This record gives structure tokens, C-alpha cells and sequence, in this order.
């Protein structure tokens, strides 16, 4: 299937502290390899996957100047918003920093982004054609005149097209042991009487790899999901309630769909 | 300023059973800014131990993280997390159901 | 691996 390789950055400012806190999170599909953060002595890029732990000083070496680099230039960029919008240090802010490329079933490129915000709202957007910069607020408008006069469009693209997917392709091949491995969720379901006149009845799918799912009530009235979570273990659970009532519980049925399935499933009490 | 308030999920990471080993879990997703407090109960009292995910966010820019611990479920031990955010007005309590 | 820096405002 697709695979991608992803990163999120943060940057929030500590009003009369100096220097913000910056951290850097690396994913690859749904698993996190790698970590950087500013709150330590000498901030370095560290591994968060096994399979990166045979990786040589070259690289983390590098990543951590990549990284160090970075959160300069964000800490500049804070202090410039905040002079765009005419706002005071009395408060902290927040600037956030995702990008990424993902492939298609062939193993060649499928689709790139980046995106900027500030305090929680799109800020700086890179268009899907990856050749233009389009910001929403009228001072954002200055950092993309910035960004247009300096082409900075070319150099994101040429980082999104070429690098990321060199670099994903390499780290698909480190841990491929456990990255290409689908694990198919396990699925129950579960019965609960309200009242005389309702009962609920609950569909569960645990410990499955990657997060995307789909539980479906069906009848041969309003469903309640949950948000998918992390187990802590590199899989995710998931459950899909509906209140039914007592006596005709055998007439619905829940549909689950996922990667790690040969064919989707459909359960009965 | 957008302020979002906070999502939590408190579960285990295998189905419970009173007497085996598991890990408590408390997810927090859905808020901003980043900065929050989380911190895991038993019988009220606040857990010592308690690692968590480094931060990071979704496609609409809010955060997420997981607060986690091992712990070992009997019928009387109850379990919650306590979470406190600018959004709340006081720190909300989730108490655990092995049912959800 | 990283972008090596980021845009400055």
C-alpha cells in the first residue's frame, strides 16, 4: 500500500523566559522514529524506533544542525508575528510547522505538503501544486511576498519530490521487519442492558497496525464512535456503539474494514 | 486566540481482568495551546511513575499526547486521570471503565 | 531526513 514519511514541528514562546521551547517529531506511516527537543543541555536528534538505532553519528549529527537551525529561525519568526499583528509579550504563542510525501502502491511519489500556522490557524499554506505560497490573514501576506521574491516554493518542492522520498525509501528498507507488517485488528462484541426496553450493544477492534479503520452499525437510529487511540504499543483500538432494543439484538450487525484484512468482517452478537 | 479543550480517553491497553498485569492509559487530544497538565489517580491518589509521547499534533493543528503507566485492575481499584487546561474551568476528572 | 532550515517571515 502507500507509505509516508512525516514531521511535525513546535515552537512556543516563553514570554520572559528567552528562548522558546522547540520539539520535532518524525513519523514514518503511523510509527515515530526520531525526536528532537530544545529542553536539554545540548539538544540533539535522538532515535525512537529500534530500527534507527544502528543508524551512524553522520546522520544524527546532521539532523541535529538541520534541527538546531530550524528552531533559530522559528524563534525569529515568533518574535516577527507578533509584530505583524500589533500583539504584546505578555502572552505566549505557538508556531507549527507539518510537512510530508507520501507514495502510491507503484513506490514512486504520490503527493507532497507543508503547511504553517500560527496560534492554531493556518498561517502560510503551500499550494497542492507545490509552486505557490497563499496565506489567508493580510499581515501573513508579507511572509508570502517574502517567501515569493526568494522562491522558496522551488526549494520546498525539490525537498518533497526528490529528498523525503530518497530518505523514506531508506528507512522503509531499515525496518521493514516491522513497518510492512499489517496487523489486523481483533473484534468482539459486547452487550450491555440499559434498561428493560434497551440494551447496548458494543463493536471492538483492538491491537490492529495501521490506524485507519472503519465500524459500521448496520440493520437488517445514531451511532456512537470513539476517536481511534494509540494502545502504547504501536497499535490502535477503536470501538462503535449503538442502543438497540432488548430482544432484537440479533438483527444488527457491525462491518469492520481494514488494511490488515483479507476481507472485511461482519460480526453478530 | 483559538483555545480548543481538551478530549481524554481513560482505558487499558489489553482487555481488563482482576489480576493480570496491564498498563492504564489516559489520552489526551484535541487541545491548544500545548500547554496541560495530566496526571494519573488510584483510590484519588496520583500515580508517581507516569511516562508520556512526545507532543505532537493533527491535520487541524490541535494536540495530542498519551500519559501511561502499568498497573494491575482488581473490582474495588478505582482509576482516573485528572487533566487541566486554560479551556477548563477547573480540572476534569474521567474515571475509568473497563467497559469503554 | 529534515528539510535543513526553514523559511524566515
Amino acid at each position: 500500500g502507500s507509505h509516508s514519511l512525516k514531521y511535525f514541528h513546535t515552537s512556543v514562546s516563553r514570554p520572559g523566559r528567552g528562548e522558546p521551547r522547540f520539539i520535532s517529531v518524525g513519523y514514518v506511516d503511523d510509527t515515530q522514529f526520531v525526536r528532537f527537543d530544545n529542553d536539554a543541555a545540548s539538544p540533539r536528534m535522538v532515535p525512537r524506533a529500534p530500527w534507527m538505532e544502528q543508524e551512524g553519528s553522520e546522520y544524527w549529527d546532521r539532523e541535529t544542525r538541520s534541527a538546531r537551525d530550524t528552531a533559530q529561525i522559528f524563534r525569529v519568526n515568533l518574535r516577527t508575528l507578533r509584530g505583524y499583528y500589533n500583539q504584546s509579550e505578555a502572552g505566549s504563542h505557538t508556531l507549527q510547522w507539518m510537512h510530508g510525501c507520501e507514495l502510491g502502491p507503484d513506490g514512486r511519489f504520490l503527493r507532497g505538503y507543508e503547511q504553517f500556522a500560527y496560534d492554531g490557524k493556518d498561517y502560510l499554506t503551500l499550494n497542492e501544486d507545490l509552486r505557490s505560497w497563499t496565506a489567508v490573514d493580510t499581515a501573513a501576506q508579507i511572509s508570502e511576498q517574502k517567501s515569493n521574491d526568494a522562491s522558496e516554493a522551488e526549494h520546498q518542492r525539490a525537498y518533497l519530490e526528490d529528498t523525503c522520498v530518497e530518505w523514506l525509501h531508506k528507512y522503509l528498507e531499515k525496518g521493514k521487519e516491522t513497518l510492512l507488517h499489517l496487523e489486523p485488528p481483533k473484534t468482539h462484541v459486547t452487550h450491555h442492558p440499559i434498561s428493560d426496553h434497551e440494551a447496548t450493544l458494543r463493536c471492538w477492534a483492538l491491537g490492529f497496525y495501521p490506524a485507519e479503520i472503519t465500524l459500521t452499525w448496520q440493520q437488517d437510529q445514531d451511532t456512537e464512535l470513539v476517536e481511534t487511540r494509540p494502545a502504547g504499543d504501536g497499535t490502535f483500538q477503536k470501538w462503535a456503539a449503538v442502543v438497540v432494543p432488548s430482544g432484537e439484538e440479533q438483527r444488527y450487525t457491525c462491518h469492520v474494514q481494514h488494511e490488515g484484512l483479507p476481507e472485511p468482517v461482519t460480526l453478530r452478537w | 486566540m483559538i483555545q480548543r479543550t481538551p478530549k481524554i480517553q481513560v482505558y487499558s491497553r489489553h482487555p481488563a481482568e482482576n489480576g493480570k498485569s496491564n498498563f492504564l492509559n489516559c489520552y489526551v487530544s484535541g487541545f491548544h495551546p500545548s500547554d496541560i497538565e495530566v496526571d494519573l489517580l488510584k483510590n484519588g491518589e496520583r500515580i508517581e511513575k507516569v511516562e508520556h509521547s512526545d507532543l505532537s499534533f493533527s491535520k487541524d493543528w490541535s494536540f495530542y499526547l498519551l500519559y501511561y503507566t502499568e498497573f494491575t485492575p482488581t473490582e474495588k481499584d478505582e482509576y482516573a486521570c485528572r487533566v487541566n487546561h486554560v479551556t477548563l474551568s477547573q480540572p476534569k476528572i474521567v474515571k475509568w471503565d473497563r467497559d469503554m | 531526513r529534515l528539510p535543513a532550515k526553514a523559511p524566515l517571515f
